RNA sequence: CCAUGUGGACCCGCCCCUUGGGGUGUGUCCAAAGGGCUUUGCCCGCUUCCGGAUGGGCCCGCGUCCCAUCAGCUAGUUGGUGGGGUAAUGGCCCACCAAGGCGACGACGGGUAGCCGGUCUGAGAGGAUGGCCGGCCACAGGGGCACUGAGACACGGGCCCCACUCCUACGGGAGGCAGCAGUUAGGAAUCUUCCGCAAUGGGCGCAAGCCUGACGGAGCGACGCCGCUUGGAGGAAGAAGCCCUUCGGGGUGUAAACUCCUGAACCCGGGACGAAACCCCCGACGAGGGGACUGACGGUACCGGGGUAAUAGCGCCGGCCAACUCCGUGCCAGCAGCCGCGGUAAUACGGAGGGCGCGAGCGUUACCCGGAUUCACUGGGCGUAAAGGGCGUGUAGGCGGCCUGGGGCGUCCCAUGUGAAAGACCACGGCUCAACCGUGGGGGAGCGUGGGAUACGCUCAGGCUAGACGGUGGGAGAGGGUGGUGGAAUUCCCGGAGUAGCGGUGAAAUGCGCAGAUACCGGGAGGAACGCCGAUGGCGAAGGCAGCCACCUGGUCCACCCGUGACGCUGAGGCGCGAAAGCGUGGGGAGCAAACCGGAUUAGAUACCCGGGUAGUCCACGCCCUAAACGAUGCGCGCUAGGUCUCUGGGUCUCCUGGGGGCCGAAGCUAAC
RNA sequence: CCGCGGUGAAUACGUUCCCGGGCCUUGUACACACCGCCCGUCACGCCAUGGGAGCGGGCUCUACCCGAAGUCGCCGGGAGCCUACGGGCAGGCGCCGAGGGUAGGGCCCGUGACUGGGGCGAAGUCGUAACAAGGUAGCUGUACCGGAAGGUGCGGCUGGAUCACCUC
């Protein structure tokens, strides 16, 4: 375009679209589980994947994937949502953090941990170094 | 009817050289004539000389090239490999003195048009002035 | 209240200035308080007036987000005069008069937002942001208002209304933490209801001193940054264990063990900078000198002695991205930032060993910049990938040939003022280092004033003709509109002649024929299109346009250089034109033909095929405006090999020069075509 | 079955068609490659959205009346207080004024009977529109009929193949 075009009717800056409708910015959410179903995957993969609606503090009723090999969430549990989409589950775009509120970290895990909230073990259960 | 008198010249020299013509004619005028004074003192072109054609003034710019080369495509390297217009009309580009360009790391000039005649990045800086940045040649 | 007046205030006359600056004349008006002591002395205070100082009001240029699916706003609103009000200008307020003011160089409306010094990012240009510190604004439950004062329209002042909690013998009253500290609600989330007034600072006071969650500090939070530790040397071709190991061995690994050396914590004793004056004495109440009290932090930092080896984790190891085997599991359980990994050999799931990374931290999530030349000013695009507006006319605007001279607005240069501090860069210095802090130094865009230049752009004047337009004379054309005539063919009617079938199809059937069709001859009515020429052609802005004839009319090309003299190109918005179809009123309706009626094919056909048939196709005026409205390629202009065919004008005419249409191709271009 | 040998024919114009194959060329929306692709449909689920009788809440303009505080303006009178009588105070009335009420129009926040189609998601359904002359060349604006796919009409386009139609 002519520079005397760029002048009248300039350049439109690029607006962003939050892929995380969790009001007022906010990094985590507080929601009350509602229905803890088991959605299937998508085109390429397959199985059963734990997921669960969550009436969010902000007011949104959003779906959330339930990470881990097994979890203890029910129909009234209070949970913390993180953020990050799964690629085999349309509609959900948020994760459930563990070891936070009615949300408990999966047992026996041993590498993830920080991810998957799960106080590491005691290993022989002694001071910071014996066994 | 031309729109940018100079740009016309510059180009007329540009294509002219790409086909290796011996010299090209361009509408005369102080300015252009002063602008070619530089390309000439600086070696990009053997020279220009006021000439007439059909009755209207024109300037014969005798282009300068290099030697024929070896291997395929034997055409001679270019003296004016590049010659652009910077300060176009409806785009006036005037630069301060500290804003003068460096151009092709000193391999090329940049004809300015300071209220003190038509100089080149060098001179203009040397004299300590800035003004409409007419072009950049290398 | 009176007196007093250096003086000052006002009116009015005049002077010097120049919008209520300064000086002056007679008139008028206006001051005031005392207190205290080492009391004939001085401290404090007080009155008026001119100056300094500081602070501040007001006004103006310039700069300040998003949405035109916000386009028109405005009546005190625009100006004027008189007046009110204020410290002062002013619609700031009122009365009258005039009717204007603002807007696409975005008014009005909606949304969003305290603005900046600075911070983050970035090569830069730019983007994002403005919490801490500093300057400015605004608010203090919501809203209104004024009183007092130099200053307020007054966070911890006041008045009324609203809501709210609270006391109420219900008649009526009381409050406001967006001050420090705490409480509760909200929330992913944000601390001590601390100590000190010793210091710096503010308030009042001759002073002593009072006040001061301002501030100086301590506490809590790995919230961030910077320094510190978990030890240092030695220590076997190499423990144990765990892992792997086509089973000889490899690995963790000098890692540990063990030895020696040092010795954070912790204990003892010592413990300060930040503090010097205000006061008192000498001096003179100066200057100066002498004296004395004065800590929160602290018994803390720091120094001296003794002194024990005395926290590590976390993410990853398929590719980007550095790190690999085995065991389990079997498209399951599960991984996932993208690509993906898992359905019985998984370097991609889980554990083990090992390894890389980083280390009191490491991962994660969210958001900002980067990568993103993915809004491109620096730095992009539109023939076919997303992207040329269907065409034209033309408004605002943007852009503008050649020569000379005035201005010198832009533009460039020199000086100077401004550009506070903090931050940033640099040098030096202090806390054992750094972080952090102190001192000095440098630069800065922009803006103001003064001076200078004048190439290029702006403006002005003068002049030219290379653009453009006109003139003279010539050419081609399906360019358009109006009127009128022409032949072929088709269907329908009339007459003649003539039969038994015609038509149709891949085959058929419906259909038409003995009220005699088809086929042939003659004549008549009607509508629509217009053969051959005709083309690989022409003309038009596009849509689009072809029988011929005349008339009215547009554009265009060439030759001549004759006339004007830059008069130009583009073109947001506006306006007009715009195939077919469709719509409205009226006419016409031969052929054709959506819908629809039958026939046939089909597994079924509301379809391809067949026979009819309405709107429609046609004309008039009005409406619609779309399109593969395509060259899928905006307009104009200048420049860069040719060849070949072709239309049209000039030409010393099968050769050169102009305009238009195709082909092939130089350089160049393109992701390729 | 593997092999031996005895006797010993017929026919072949011709490549068009049928099965398989080689080369060259064109089109391709295909490439575990037509025993291909893709579109649309009905069915089960999930996410969001448009409309939307009716109601609730807050905000704004307009017309007319009601109007606190307070400042400004008028009075302030043989009936209020002070007065050296010049005048001051109280009080009174008024313009303005927060806000309020009446009727009407637009804005957003929210709830929502009734309705539309959307996108996606395992395995299925029926049709075969498009893709190669895809078996009626394709697409396209428009009109009509069809649940829909799509069918046909009228004009345009080539982004159509095939030595009818002749750039590779
Ligand atoms: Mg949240
Ligand atoms: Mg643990
Ligand atoms: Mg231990
Ligand atoms: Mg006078
Ligand atoms: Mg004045
Ligand atoms: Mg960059
Ligand atoms: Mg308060
Ligand atoms: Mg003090
Ligand atoms: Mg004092
Ligand atoms: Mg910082
Ligand atoms: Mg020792
Ligand atoms: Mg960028
Ligand atoms: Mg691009
Ligand atoms: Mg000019
Ligand atoms: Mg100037
Ligand atoms: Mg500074
Ligand atoms: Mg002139
Ligand atoms: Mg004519
Ligand atoms: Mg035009
Ligand atoms: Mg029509
Ligand atoms: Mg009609
Ligand atoms: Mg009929
Ligand atoms: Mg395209
Ligand atoms: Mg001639
Ligand atoms: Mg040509
Ligand atoms: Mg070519
Ligand atoms: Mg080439
Ligand atoms: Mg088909
Ligand atoms: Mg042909």
């Amino acid at each position: 375009p002519t520079i005397n075009q760029l002048v009248r009717k300039g350049r439109e800056k690029v607006r962003k679209k939050s892929k995380v409708p969790a009001l007022k910015g906010a990094p985590f959410r507080r929601g009350v589980c509602t229905v803890v179903r088991t959605v299937t995957p998508k085109k390429p993969n397959s199985a059963l994947r734990k997921v669960a609606k969550v009436r969010l503090t902000s007011g949104y009723e959003v779906t959330a994937y339930i990470p881990g090999e097994g979890h203890n969430l029910q129909e009234h549990s209070v949970v913390l949502i993180r953020g990050g989409r799964v690629k085999d589950l349309p509609g959900v775009r948020y994760h459930i953090v563990r070891g936070v509120y009615d949300a408990a970290g999966v047992k026996d895990r041993k590498k993830s941990r920080s991810k998957y909230g799960t106080k590491k073990p005691k290993e022989a259960a002694k001071t910071a170094a014996k066994k | 009817m031309l729109t940018d008198p100079i740009a016309d010249m510059l180009t007329r020299i540009r294509n002219a050289t790409r086909v290796y013509k011996e010299s090209t004619e361009v509408p005369a005028s102080r300015f252009k004539e002063e602008i070619l004074k530089i390309l000439a003192r600086e070696g990009f072109i053997k020279g220009y000389e006021r000439v007439e054609v059909d009755g209207k003034p024109y300037l014969r710019i005798h282009l300068k090239y290099g030697p024929r080369r070896q291997g395929p495509d034997p055409r001679p390297e270019q003296v004016i490999k590049h010659i652009r217009r910077i300060s176009r009309p409806g785009r006036r580009v005037y630069v301060g003195v500290k804003e003068i360009p460096r151009v092709r790391r000193g391999l090329g000039i940049a004809i300015l048009s300071t209220p003190k005649g038509v100089l080149t990045d060098r001179e203009a800086r040397k004299l300590g002035v800035g003004g409409e940045l007419i072009c950049e040649v290398w």
